[PDB]
């Protein structure tokens, strides 16, 4: 948060109040907090636009060293904690078995989405979505796909 | 299917007497369906089946024995259908003209742990058809 | 005598805008000043920075100049402000290091006993690579060899400053440099880090080539020592793999029957739930 | 599900149902044989009191019970042939050729094979019964069944087990699943799309 | 002292006997050494606690040095027949000294223990980044003493 | 000379490098273990040794063109690979 | 009884000593999960609405 403003005279409120003027631009993302409504700043006058120097040469120099992972993408990682993760993602998608389980009996006849408002239970085909299944996926082919283009690189 | 299960009886059994007798009782049905050619190619690969069957039961099994058992009576009959099988491929029983034998199987190798997955990710292709049908059939009016 | 030092993403944009102010009359490309920090651990950051106006001449390296009674006097604020910051050492940009970096260095090092020299690339961004760090050892050259200046580069690492991550997510929230997405982000870190790997890795090549033509002077007495082991250890043995025929392939057949399979039924199912609403719709529409 | 649920020696009447405690008892003994052949049955069953006391009521029904948990099959099988006997005599003879015997031997033959490379056709004979070309001919016709993991040398007569691994035998079980289930995904492939 | 302390050597206490042995029969006072080797029923105790202390010193060293060794040449080594040097293994075994697996029929040992797929996988990809660190290093190494040698 | 490439130091082998008897093999890699020239494991049913050196020296400079071959078919091997697993994901990144 | 980890090799008058991994529980909890995942849903929920 920086918020911006200026301390008024008497003068500014017993003329045309609203020290804002006449623009389109200030009462774009305008939202003073209640603390400064109640208190004279950020009210006197007007709240001051933010903007950043994003200039290149700056940005650029920023965005390509600061944020530095370059060659730590040919990290490896087979199963130096997997096997147990593995295990537990067997463990957490038998949960998600038991879930989704649940959910085929439930299943009612009575428009299922009318259950289903009533009986959230947040299992697999509602909440655990398909996207934790995915990022197992992603997890389990990346490290493959490390292993593997080293095996042939192992040459 | 009550001939048909006699069929697969002395299919596994071997003899060929009982279900020559059980076609020519009941055989014209068969005929009609249009197999029966198929019928007697089965009456006469019957020992085929057999030899199969009893090389994925033994490791190392005499040429005798496997004739005696399916009614060949003769040890060179006995390696010439081997000799059939394995050039077939449908079983990987080898032949030693010594007296038979055949090689046995192995722990598993690089890609016996992997033809399962390599044959069967065709999941996400039916995963993706699904979803293009629903592409298709999520007409909103 | 520091074992590594740390380089934060707090000193180098300060860095490079004090060359860009300062450059503005000064264009001999060579801004010198001091990089303030801290070292606890045998792990060197740099916290804050400043920039001098310093002019050079070819010959010999020896015309200089500076004000080091308002670097002095900046020193004294910053420490002031934050008794924890101290000069950590000096830093000159032109990654083409002249000879006044010693007489630099002997007349800075009552700053910090331990003088390291640090080189910003303002304009150049090569392939990530923001700053480099050097250390001072004169100590022989090795044993059997001549007297040298011998400046080494300590390992440095970007460190992660706290605090910063509102700042430079806010300030970029274009780029999102996370691993959103995850399949096409590690796509994308594979993509560079065999970028990487390949430039890297033809440079050294290169350099081997140029140490067979012997146009330039060869350092073997560390290249060898360091290379040698990489190149003989044994990643190149199968019958590992072969030990490890199931290295993981047990985990990728289960994968292929417990992710392909579950996303396939889970789109199985919103697909028959779509259809039965679709041809209910249908029939009961009118 | 029949010994799950039959355990229970919560009986009703004192002797009554199935026409007495006694009857009942055999009818625990005969579905926990078919059951499992020895896990920790010693603190399943052979740890119930009860059963050690009708077993002491029955002494040929003790002694084919301890004659599986304690493997000795002599006396298993001269034991076993009087269990299938009684089971005729009984109007519960549903498994007339499947699961009176057949299956016990079964269990029987896994748990000694097991632990066991390669057995003896002519000494794995005499350990259990006699008639070595009858012990031969029962395992060509049990491996031709499916059970009894293993193969038989016949140029050498020698029993040469192939027991899988854990990995080896749970990964062949996980691809016969998988066949099941993409039977069955193929199947609901047909009810989509129609 | 220096021989027997370190660096893992052969101590064949037949060539001892006579290359370290001269304590036995006269030293510089030699006292001592006839009180413990010396003496007729005691000192015989004590040369056959010598005997066996070498030859679980032998097999010990060579635990970290040989991963399979026949049955002849470790019987050799421990001046000992194929029956006298599997007792001792098995004695070194049963205190947990030692990890050790032989095949008796075979007569073949083996003292590494059967390296599991997740952390052969492991010290691999360790590998890897070790490679990979030391790429980096060399680059800069390079790539700075290059600047170095330009600056022509 | 062979990074891994001939990791089977087989007793005739050894005997063809340093014209040495059988029983000296054993003090021979004993003291290369001690030193630091090998640190392999040591078989004798075939008699393997293998290959890990963790003290390097000259590498005759003017012979560099082994190491500099080397590194350039790993660097040919890589951007192959590199290549080819493009080919294999222009579907995602093209 | 499991106490032990290996196998007789009577024609060989040995017995084979092998030390099992047990680390390879995740292959029969992934089929606990294939069974308890796929029976309970698919038969009863596509035999339910047969007809779509």
């Amino acid at each position: 948060v920086i918020d911006a403003f200026r301390l008024i005279n008497a003068n500014m409120m017993v003329l045309g109040h609203e020290p804002r003027q006449t623009t389109s631009n200030l009462g774009h993302l305008n939202k003073p907090s209640i603390q400064a409504l109640i208190h004279g700043l950020n009210r006197h006058y007007y709240s001051i636009t933010i903007n950043y120097r994003k200039n290149e040469l700056e940005q650029k120099m920023l965005l390509n060293l600061h944020k530095k992972s370059w060659m730590e993408g040919l990290t490896l990682q087979d199963y130096s904690e997997h096997c147990k993760h593995n295990e537990s993602v067997v463990k957490e998608m038998l949960e998600l078995a038991k879930n989704y389980n649940k959910a085929v009996e439930e299943e009612d006849k009575m428009t299922p989405e009318q259950l289903a408002i009533k009986n959230v239970g947040k299992q697999d085909p509602k909440r655990h979505l398909e996207e934790h299944v995915d990022v197992l996926m992603t997890s389990n082919i990346v490290q493959c796909l490390a292993a593997m283009l080293d095996t042939v690189v192992f040459k | 299917l009550m001939p048909y299960f006699l069929l697969t009886q002395a299919v596994r059994t071997g003899n060929l007497a009982k279900f020559n007798q059980v076609l020519d009782q009941f055989g014209e049905k068969f005929q009609a369906d249009g197999t029966y050619t198929l019928i007697i190619r089965l009456r006469h690969n019957v020992i085929k089946t057999g030899v199969r069957m009893i090389s994925l039961s033994y490791s190392r099994i005499s040429l005798a024995d496997i004739a005696q058992k399916l009614q060949l009576d003769s040890p060179e009959d006995a390696e010439f259908i081997v000799a059939k099988a394995i050039r077939d491929g449908v079983i990987e029983a080898s032949i030693n003209h010594e007296k038979g034998y055949v090689q046995s199987k192995e722990m598993i190798d690089i890609y016996s742990t992997r033809e399962p997955q390599l044959a069967f990710h065709q999941r996400i292709s039916f995963c993706l058809d699904i979803h293009n049908m629903s592409v298709k059939a999520m007409r909103f009016p | 005598a520091v074992q590594k030092v740390v380089v934060h993403p707090l000193v180098l944009l300060s860095v490079v805008d004090h060359f860009n102010r300062i450059g503005k009359v000064g264009n001999q490309k060579r801004v010198v000043g001091v990089l303030l920090g801290s070292w606890q651990k045998k792990v060197l950051d740099v916290s804050n920075s400043f920039a001098v106006p310093f002019d050079e001449d070819d010959k010999d390296d020896s015309v200089w100049f500076l004000d080091h009674d308002y670097l002095e006097n900046m020193y004294g604020m910053f420490k002031k402000v934050n008794a924890r910051e101290r000069i950590v050492g000096w830093y000159h940009t032109g990654p083409k290091l002249h000879k006044n970096d010693i007489a630099i260095n002997e007349l800075m090092k009552r700053y910090c006993p331990n003088s390291v020299l640090v080189i910003i690339d303002v304009k150049p961004k090569d392939l990530g690579l923001p700053t480099e760090a050097y250390i001072s050892v004169e100590e022989v050259h090795d044993d059997g060899t001549p007297t040298s200046k011998t400046f080494e580069h300590v390992t440095s690492e970007i460190g992660a400053e706290e605090a910063e991550e509102v700042g430079v997510e806010h300030l970029l929230r274009d780029i999102k440099d996370t691993t959103v997405g995850t399949l096409s982000q590690r796509i994308t870190n594979q993509v560079h880090g065999l970028k990487g790997l390949n430039s890297k890795l033809l440079d050294i090549r290169s350099y081997l080539e140029k140490v067979a033509t012997g146009k330039l002077p060869i350092n073997h007495q560390i290249i060898y020592q360091l290379q040698d082991v990489f190149n003989l250890l044994p990643d190149v043995s199968l019958q590992e793999f072969v030990k490890a025929f199931y290295l993981k392939t047990n985990d990728q057949m289960v994968v292929v029957y417990l992710a392909s399979l579950i996303r396939s039924v889970v789109a199985l199912h919103n697909l028959i739930n779509n259809k039965i609403a679709n041809r209910d719709a249908e029939k009961k529409e009118g | 599900q029949a010994a799950e649920l039959f355990l229970d020696t919560v009986s009703t009447f004192t002797s009554y149902e199935l026409m007495d405690y006694k009857t009942f008892v055999t009818y625990t003994v005969y579905v926990s044989m078919i059951a499992l052949e020895r896990p920790d049955l010693r603190e399943k069953v052979i740890k119930g009191a009860e059963i050690l006391e009708v077993l002491h009521s029955l002494p040929a029904v003790r002694q084919y019970l301890f004659s599986l948990y304690e493997c000795r099959y002599s006396v298993f099988f001269q034991s076993l042939a009087v269990v299938e006997q009684e089971m005729k005599k009984d109007w519960l003879f549903a498994p007339h050729y499947r699961y009176y015997v057949r299956e016990m031997r079964i269990h029987a033959y896994s748990q000694l094979l097991e632990s066991y490379r390669s057995l003896t056709l002519g000494y794995m004979a005499e350990a259990f019964g006699v008639g070595v070309e009858f012990i031969d001919q029962e395992l060509s016709r049990f491996i031709a069944a499916g059970r009894l993991h293993c193969k038989i040398d016949k140029v050498n007569e020698i029993v040469e087990t192939n027991r899988p691994d854990s990995k080896n035998w749970q990964y062949q079980e996980t691809i016969k699943k998988g066949d099941l289930l993409l039977n069955r995904v193929q199947k609901l492939s047909r009810v989509i799309n129609m | 002292l220096l021989k027997l302390f370190t660096t893992m050597e052969l101590m064949r206490w037949s060539t001892l006997v006579e290359d370290y042995g001269m304590e036995l029969r006269k030293g510089s006072l030699e006292s001592p050494a006839t009180d413990v080797f010396g003496s007729t029923e005691e000192g015989e105790k004590r040369w056959k606690d010598l005997k066996n202390r070498v030859v679980e010193h032998n097999i010990r060293i060579m635990a970290k040095y040989y991963t399979r060794i026949t049955m002849k040449r470790m019987a050799q080594l421990l001046d000992l027949s194929v029956d006298e040097s599997e007792a001792f293994l098995s004695n070194l075994v049963v205190n947990k000294t030692i990890f050790a697996k032989v095949d008796r029929l075979a007569g073949i040992i083996n003292f590494q223990r059967p390296k599991d797929p997740n952390n052969l996988l492991n010290d691999w990809s360790q590998k890897l980044n070790s490679l990979m660190s030391l790429v980096n290093k060399t680059t800069h190494l390079i790539a700075k003493e290059e600047m170095i040698h330009n600056l022509q | 000379t062979r990074p891994a490439n001939h990791r089977q130091l087989t007793f005739e082998e050894i005997a063809k490098s340093a014209k040495i008897t059988v029983n000296e093999v054993e003090l021979l890699v004993m003291k290369a273990l001690s030193v630091g020239l090998v640190k392999g494991s040591i078989d004798e049913v075939d008699k393997r040794v293998h290959m890990t050196w963790v003290q390097p020296r000259v590498l005759d400079l003017q012979q560099i063109k082994g190491m500099k071959d080397r590194l350039e078919f790993w660097c040919t091997d890589v951007k192959s690979m590199e290549m080819l697993v493009e080919h294999q994901a222009h579907d995602i990144l093209t | 009884d499991k106490k032990f980890h290996g196998i007789l090799d009577q024609g060989e008058g040995v017995l084979i000593i092998f030390d099992e991994p047990p680390v390879d529980k995740t292959y029969e909890a992934a089929l606990e999960t294939i069974q308890n995942m796929s029976k309970v849903v698919d038969s009863l929920y596509n035999k339910a609405k047969k007809l779509t």
